[PDB]
RNA sequence: UGGCGGUAGCGU
């Protein structure tokens, strides 16, 4: 359900890191076992990826913030576990 | 056959060796699908001659190109033939005329 | 608006294959549309018997010749396509052919277990150059629809296959030729009454009738989902 | 249960393979080139569908891109298998992506032959053709007068 | 000299007739030309290509 | 299995609109999704019965090349705004209305004097705008029971009205149906690939329901093709 | 389930 991707490339730019962004989310989908936020109509990971950039809830920055909110959590749930 | 030829066909096949071309007229006594016997007249026998001609025609052949090289007859029993007139047509061949 | 019923008026059987069907009476729009709905339906979906699977004597395959016989088995198989046949009551039937002598080896030589109808015995077979050498075939008759390529029928591989059971594309249709010309037709004093005329050329196995009110049968039958709907 | 139980599934063609290949297609672009890559457009990626035969069918349109005649040239094709390959097929692979062409920033994708000619019949006009000096509503009611 | 044997096969001397679609059933506006032409089959199969 | 052929089992209906649909039917047979559309299409656009409006007479308006003051539509304008109008009658096929009208403002379909057996489908249809107050329109509407479309030009002097003075003819458009479109496309059943899947869009004037007309037409066919059922 | 050169031909 997506042909053309220009209004993704203008809500990320360059049409570089978006690719990038989209892999992550991806491989995030598939081999990291996340939850695809926006509704999947059967479709695989890419697309949902290339949905989600469009929608502007992903995006570079609210990834790797919400990955340093997970590694912290995480952190802080392993110390308390081995205290 | 071609519905639009330009008439050399027939010299094409006949100078082409796909065909069998009779070499004495005469009458054919046994046609088949493998060989032809042909009994030549009482003008082209050499003394001491059966005058008897037996052609043997090449049945699913391979050629250079993977491709199939049959021969058909084309005459019936009983009809007269003289020399240089069609016997068997080879591939491409119908009534001695070429048909690609 | 209370449209009129076409009925089936007449049959025109000039000859055992051409035929002329007159339909009537129908509407100005109707015409043309039941002309080209039959027609496909007649040309595409008829059913009839064809030959799909020949053993011969003494010929292991194919591509091969025989003694005695003007021409190739391929050629054989070519003559055995053509062939028209009509079973009446089963679908599979096994016939016999066996002749001896010089001359045309015809559909006429075919013996018939009587159910069995040859339609055309004219239709030559083959040609014995040899009054010693003999040709013995059995040939089988199939029931079907369309056209079924050897490939497909090949798939089936349950009993593998006996070497010399040559296989033969099968033809179905019984139907070669269909054309329609509608036209003014004079009931009652209503001048835009019309006359469908249906011409057809088949190989003599289906009655023109027969055919036409198959047609009909599956049209409607495919028009029974659309009168339904949710 | 194991790989040489899937190879012997696919050997033997049932429907659950077919189907299994139904979902993989489902879009995973395929890239086609052709032998003599000349300019950028030469290679591009597709959406590709199931189809019988023994032929790969191309869009007409992206013909002119390839300067490809149907006239017996063969088309090479190529699987990427990674998500990162995936989505630069999406991306800038893609065919839709690729309209101006970057030597002169014309379209490349250009309407010819048949489709123009067509046009051409559906645009010229006659002077005494049938329903001359009617008035219509819409092209609601041109197309059901025409049809 | 085609006009002449056109003519005498009582075939339209224009060497275009009125073609019906199969499709449709509808009528096409133009006469297209249609004829016997002798075709031949190039030896660059596909199935021994793919 | 000559006599089984395959019907559409997953009927898909998409209401785009109160009047447009969008109709998906498979799996079909090969080459019965074309020939089913173009019945379809040719029935549902030229022979379906429907209530349209025949003829028009304006009090002070005798010919189409004329002006009236107060209104800035032209005359051709009214006629086609009346083309446009829909309206359902079921006590009789005959049915003269009266609409008369002064003031400033647009006057639309509600306007019309409304009889018990006539029905107007939409209301806020404008029929014209009158600029003036003291100008007023008054026009007598004729609307008749009838099939497909009847051009003006068919009945411009068949019709042998006699030119009564104001007696404008107007275009009837007693179909239902405003665009219908066909496309087939390929369709798979396990290793079949081949099958035809139609897909219908299709747009009606409101009258009447978009699968209720497909139905009507359905119905219609099978009843032409009732003499030579089974 | 073994590919390395050479020769000729085919499509752009
Ligand atoms: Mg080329």
């Amino acid at each position: 359900a997506r042909v053309t991707v220009q209004d993704a490339v203008e809500k990320i730019g360059n049409r570089f890191d978006l690719v990038l962004v989209a892999a992550r989310r991806a491989r995030q989908m598939q081999v990291g076992g996340k939850d695809p936020l926006v509704p999947e109509e059967n479709d695989k990971t890419t697309v949902i990826a290339l949905r989600e950039i469009e929608e502007g809830l992903i995006n570079n920055q609210i990834l790797d913030v919400r990955e340093r909110q997970e590694q912290q959590e995480q952190e802080a749930a392993e110390l308390q576990a081995v205290t | 056959k071609p519905l639009v030829g330009t008439g050399m066909e027939r010299a094409v096949a006949v100078d082409s060796g796909v065909t069998a071309v009779a070499k004495r007229g005469g009458v054919v006594q046994y046609v088949d699908a493998s060989r032809i016997v042909i009994k030549v007249n009482e003008d082209e026998m050499y003394p001491g001659e059966a005058g008897i001609d037996i052609y043997n025609l090449t049945k699913y052949t391979r050629s250079n190109q993977n491709t199939c090289i049959n021969q058909m007859p084309c005459v019936s029993l009983g009809e007269p033939v003289e020399r240089g007139d069609v016997l068997a047509d080879g591939p491409s061949t119908d009534l001695g005329e070429l048909a690609l | 608006t209370e449209f009129l019923k076409p009925r089936l008026v007449d049959i025109e059987q000039v000859s055992s294959t051409h035929a002329k069907v007159t339909l009537e009476p129908l509407e100005r729009g109707f015409g043309h549309t039941l002309g080209n709905a039959l027609r496909r339906i007649l040309l595409s979906s008829m059913p009839g018997c064809a030959v799909t699977e020949v053993e011969i004597d003494g010929v292991l395959h194919e591509y091969s010749t025989k003694e005695g016989v003007q021409e190739d088995i391929l050629e054989i198989l070519l003559n055995l396509k053509g062939l028209a046949v009509r079973v009446q009551g089963k679908d599979e039937v096994i016939l016999t052919l066996n002749k001896s002598g010089i001359g045309p080896v015809t559909a006429a030589d075919i013996t018939h277990d009587g159910d069995v109808e040859i339609v055309k015995p004219q239709h030559v077979i083959c040609h014995l150059t040899d009054e010693n050498a003999s040709i013995s075939m059995r040939i089988k008759v199939q029931r079907g629809r369309g056209y079924v390529p050897a490939s497909t029928r090949i798939h089936s591989e349950e009993d593998e296959r006996p070497i010399g059971r040559l296989l033969v594309d099968a033809c179905y249709s019984p139907v070669e030729r269909i054309a329609y010309n509608v036209e003014a037709a004079r009931v009652e004093q209503r001048t835009d009454l019309d006359k469908l005329v249906i011409e057809m050329e088949t190989n003599g196995t289906i009655d023109p009738e027969e055919a036409i009110r198959r047609a009909a049968t599956i049209l409607a039958e495919q028009l029974e989902a659309f009168v339904d709907l949710r | 249960t194991t790989i040489k139980a899937a190879k012997k599934m696919v050997e033997r063609e049932e429907a659950v393979v077919w189907d299994i290949l139904d979902e993989v297609i489902r879009e995973h672009p395929v890239l086609l080139n052709r032998a003599p890559t000349l300019h950028r457009l030469g290679i591009q990626a597709f959406e590709p569908v199931l189809i019988e035969g023994k032929a790969i069918q191309l869009h007409p349109l992206v013909c002119a891109a390839y300067n490809a005649d149907f006239d017996g040239d063969q088309m090479a094709v190529h699987v990427p298998l990674t998500l990162e390959a995936q989505l630069e097929a999406r991306a800038l692979m893609m065919s839709t992506n690729n309209i101006l062409s970057p030597a002169n920033g014309e379209p490349i994708i250009v309407p010819s032959q048949d489709v123009v000619l067509g046009l051409y019949y559906m645009t010229r006009d006659c002077v005494n053709a049938k329903g001359e000096g009617m008035v219509l509503t819409g092209p609601k009611e041109a197309e059901r007068l025409y049809r | 000299e085609i006009k002449e044997l056109l003519k005498l096969g009582d075939l339209p001397t224009s060497g275009q007739i009125r073609l019906y679609d199969g499709r449709t059933g509808e009528q096409f506006e133009r006469p297209v030309t249609v004829g016997y032409m002798y075709m031949l089959k190039l030896n660059h199969l596909v199935d021994d290509k793919m």
